[PDB]
RNA sequence: UGGAGAGUUUGAUCCUGGCUCAGGGUGAACGCUGGCGGCGUGCCUAAGACAUGCAAGUCGUGCGGGCCGCGGGGUUUUACUCCGUGGUCAGCGGCGGACGGGUGAGUAACGCGUGGGUGACCUACCCGGAAGAGGGGGACAACCCGGGGAAACUCGGGCUAAUCCCCCAUGUGGACCCGCCCCUUGGGGUGUGUCCAAAGGGCUUUGCCCGCUUCCGGAUGGGCCCGCGUCCCAUCAGCUAGUUGGUGGGGUAAUGGCCCACCAAGGCGACGACGGGUAGCCGGUCUGAGAGGAUGGCCGGCCACAGGGGCACUGAGACACGGGCCCCACUCCUACGGGAGGCAGCAGUUAGGAAUCUUCCGCAAUGGGCGCAAGCCUGACGGAGCGACGCCGCUUGGAGGAAGAAGCCCUUCGGGGUGUAAACUCCUGAACCCGGGACGAAACCCCCGAGGAGGGGACUGACGGUACCGGGGUAAUAGCGCCGGCCAACUCCGUGCCAGCAGCCGCGGUAAUACGGAGGGCGCGAGCGUUACCCGGAUUCACUGGGCGUAAAGGGCGUGUAGGCGGCCUGGGGCGUCCCAUGUGAAA
């Protein structure tokens, strides 16, 4: 269980938009600037005062939210991070961004999420000769994310390889689109991802 | 390797063996504060050598007898009647108790 | 049910036999032995010491005695004997002793 | 007595033979007198061969009998020289 | 031992495997019971209790 | 690189202080749902009981026949035997059974973890050095004659071989006696006297292969002992006579009351004896910031047991699970005279319990054993299965798409809300179809180098057409508690202290956001809930880290034992402190 089917529900629950679900919830709304208001039935009928602890625990939902993943193997995610020797929160962020699926994303071969999963999971990645599915693969800093040969004369494939044309994606991953490859470059930062998260508290209900 | 320990010589009595107290010492486990534990040992003598209080260091032998682990080796003092005066006071305490 | 661990001991039975037979003629020939040399003797109890310390050779030989225990046994025999000889005597002719 | 024995070790698949010296007793995974080595019998990675031949040797002249894949270890690693 | 709640059954066996735990009254209450056990298979009908007051994962014809 | 508290005593405050949960966790369990794979884990209780199949053998390079074999010699030929001689049951013999397997029953214990003495030992198949391999005589199988018994198999008897067995030897030598020299716990030499050694088999035979003899150092484990640590009760205080000691014997591989003889009165104790209850121990394992507290299953070493026992035997070693002897206990075969047995081994059966599996497969890897090897067993191990029982990775779609459909809950009838969710188009293609396809495997063995270095031949895969590769390829499982405050998330009928929920205040007595139902929403999601059991929170048995005037608590107050901690100065000693070097602490 990982969730799935009305996702950009959650985008208006926050009411923070979460890309998410793709070019519509992207442009006009994502499912949230047509009513941006938390779902149900109640929404638009007065909220609280979200106890600190919860809310702390909010921004780390918003955290998993803003991945499409279970809490689980996230959770583990989190030990694995605040453990190692490193200034842990940064580490944290930039780690569970190093995800194989998102990199496939943010580098422009998907356009979010479940479809960056579903074709990344799918095989039709290559990395550094050998093609892999598992989205949960943390790469690290010296790699090449190219995409399969029979994944070239592809239709969707050459859908989000013509919108990307022209555009710019994260320093730490170079763009070569000539031939279908992506370096993971340098390990990112918290000012490499810098968008609705507020790591601190997010460690903290982690780090009770 | 054959370590060695002190010991006041306690009671001939028997023959051609004696008694000794040693003493060994050291701290808590988890309390700090060193203590005091004495222990006695079969000191072993052919000859009838050493006499009511007689300090010796004592030694780590073949099993000669019957709980008789232990022997001698050399004399450290004499007139060792204060200290184990005070351990005839623990026999004497030891019969200063008992609950019929 | 069937095994040649019937094998095992049936031969088993057959070391008792061994033992004991090689076993009992020791003992009473170290007696004979220490009566001889009781009363004081000399000739032919230090024979006996002879014939029976051979024995004991084969003995500290084969899986009756065995080495440390049949020279345990050996050397108190022949220490004995030496006892009771001196004991209001003196030996001439020795044999597993010397002199 | 004592002997030069290999002990399989890894999980499932991924075995991996540990060369120790060992008497006849202490059983496979049991307990070794002194590891020396490494034979990986289906090769995966520059892991997969070591033998240390000064201990090989110690054990070997003071008194120690190796078995039959030892054997390949002394054919290859050729701890069974002696130069000249 | 109690029951797990409504839904009266139980003639004189079903094995209430006694679960455990007092209420403020029957002086311990402990060791409750848990229903289709070997008898007493929850109360008719459920939706949330169904993790003791049986009744499965009843599904309509729609 | 490491720490959060919350409700709970009142009319309100603040302390004292037990309760409770938020939390981590398991070899688990149950209820609800149930797709894939890898890797694990799987009687925690009856140490009750067991049906049937398998669990330890090999060796004809140790020795003589029966009998299945063949050339067939003898027999003029026959009967047939027997000279040569594969196979197969045995015998005598050689070696393993004392390794691999397991459970907590025992065990307050040098048994265990640990640090060592051994001048108190032992050690074979293994390495190194040595002197050697003359000769004799016998014995019982196998076999043949005959009695018993349903079976068990027992019984008198006459033969055959040997590496079986003993006898004089030969002495590199070891043993003892005493003599003498070094030592200083039975450690080392020498001399005098006696002691004993041997096995041959194979062949390409005059050499080699597998092996006999007696001793010295080592490679390996175990023995005994020592220092220290190893729970709950004081409502267990005195204890004990082999008991503390000694001389001389027996014992054993070794000292030792382990035992005997004899004699002297000691040995343990409030530093916890003696007594009883509970538990086999640890490397490590969960948990707290740590201190610690608890815990000991697969795995690694150490122990104990073979339904209880007692016991020797045998051996290098055992008091020996598939060796034995007697009582016991229980079950079974029986012709009721006789007799047989040990799944705490691998599978399962029954009982018991809340719950603990498949009587599948290969010696192919690797390991034990025996053989020179080829080899034969191995329920060790190496692999399959079942269970979300633990962990980790995982698909059930993407993307577009209404100021927003039917259906459904509220409603102030304005609308709201469900839900871009689906429908409606495109793409990608779980499982499913085909064809292909292993890693685990190169040594042993055959051959030249000498049999050394090495060099070439070549065998061998249970798992399994499984792992996977390439092609074809369908939108393809979703449930679980909660929704008062802790603790994040509420409207609507129900019911009227009735049914009910409950870890804590407790909630409902016609208008319940707590019970049931629903719309929706919180957490999680192949899981979720529920109880069971362990540390923290608990600074709520506190060393860090409290206390004690009224909250629980100064002995009524004096006394001295022992005990605990002790003024100022100088110097001598180095146990605690301390530091360096170091040994070990394995691996996991």
């Amino acid at each position: 269980g990982r969730y799935i089917g009305p996702v950009c529900r959650l985008c208006r629950r926050e009411g923070v938009k979460l890309y998410l679900k793709g070019e519509r919830c992207y442009s006009p709304k994502c499912a949230m600037e047509r009513r941006p208001y938390p779902p149900g039935q109640h929404g638009q009928k007065r909220a609280r005062r979200p106890s600190d602890y919860a809310v702390r625990l909010r921004e780390k939902q918003k955290l998993r939210r803003i991945y499409g993943i279970s809490e689980r193997q996230f959770r583990n995610l989190f030990e694995e991070a605040s453990k190692k020797k490193g200034v842990t929160g940064s580490v944290f962020l930039g780690l569970l961004e190093s995800r194989l699926d998102n990199v496939v994303y943010r580098l422009g071969f998907a356009v979010s999420r479940r479809q960056a999963r579903q074709l990344v999971r799918h095989g039709h990645i290559t990395v550094n000769g050998r093609r892999v599915d598992l989205p949960s693969y943390r790469v690290r800093p010296g790699d090449e994310i190219a995409v399969a040969e029979k994944s070239r004369n592809l239709e969707l494939i050459r859908q989000n390889l013509e919108a990307m044309k022209g555009r710019k994606v994260g320093p730490w991953l170079s763009l070569d689109v000539e031939g279908m490859k992506g370096k993971f470059l340098r390990l990112p930062d918290r000012e490499d991802l810098a968008l609705p998260v507020n790591e601190q508290l997010v460690i903290e209900f982690y780090s009770r | 390797p054959k370590k060695v320990l002190t010991g006041v010589v306690v009671s001939d009595k028997m023959q051609k063996t004696v008694t000794v107290l040693v003493e060994r010492q050291f701290p808590h486990p988890l309390y700090g504060k060193v203590i005091k534990r004495s222990k006695k040992y079969l000191a072993h003598d052919p000859e009838e050598k050493y006499k009511l209080g007689d300090v010796v260091e004592i030694i780590e032998s073949r099993p000669i007898s019957k709980r008789k682990r232990f022997r001698v080796l050399r004399l450290v003092e004499s007139g060792r009647m204060d200290l184990v005066e005070k351990y005839l006071i623990r026999r004497q305490n030891y019969q200063s108790l008992s609950k019929r | 049910r069937n095994l040649s661990a019937l094998k095992r001991h049936r031969q088993s039975l057959k070391r008792r036999l061994r033992n004991k037979a090689k076993k009992s003629a020791i003992k009473t020939l170290s007696k004979k032995a220490v009566q001889l040399a009781q009363e004081g003797k000399a000739e032919e109890a230090l024979k006996i010491m002879r014939k029976a310390e051979s024995l004991i050779d084969k003995a500290a030989k084969g899986s009756t005695l065995h080495k440390n225990a049949a020279a345990r046994r050996k050397s108190r025999l022949m220490r004995k004997v030496r006892q009771l000889l001196e004991a209001a005597g003196a030996p001439l002719i020795g044999g597993g002793l010397s002199a | 007595m004592v002997k030069i024995r290999l002990a399989r070790f890894g999980s499932k698949h991924n075995p991996h033979y540990r060369i120790v010296v060992t008497d006849a007793r202490r059983k496979r995974d049991g307990k070794y007198i002194e590891k020396i080595g490494y034979y990986d019998p289906r090769k995966t990675t520059p892991d997969w061969l070591k033998v240390d031949v000064e201990r090989a040797r110690y054990w070997l002249s003071v008194g120690a009998q190796p078995t039959d894949t030892a054997r390949r270890l002394l054919r290859q690693a050729g701890v069974f020289r002696q130069e000249a | 031992a109690y029951i797990p709640g409504e839904g009266h059954n139980l003639q004189e066996h079903s094995v209430v495997l006694i679960r455990g735990g007092r209420v403020k009254d029957l002086p311990g209450v402990r060791y409750h019971i848990v229903r289709g056990v070997y008898d007493a298979a929850g109360v008719k009908d459920r939706k949330k209790s169904r993790s003791k007051y049986g009744t499965k994962k009843p599904k309509e014809a729609a």
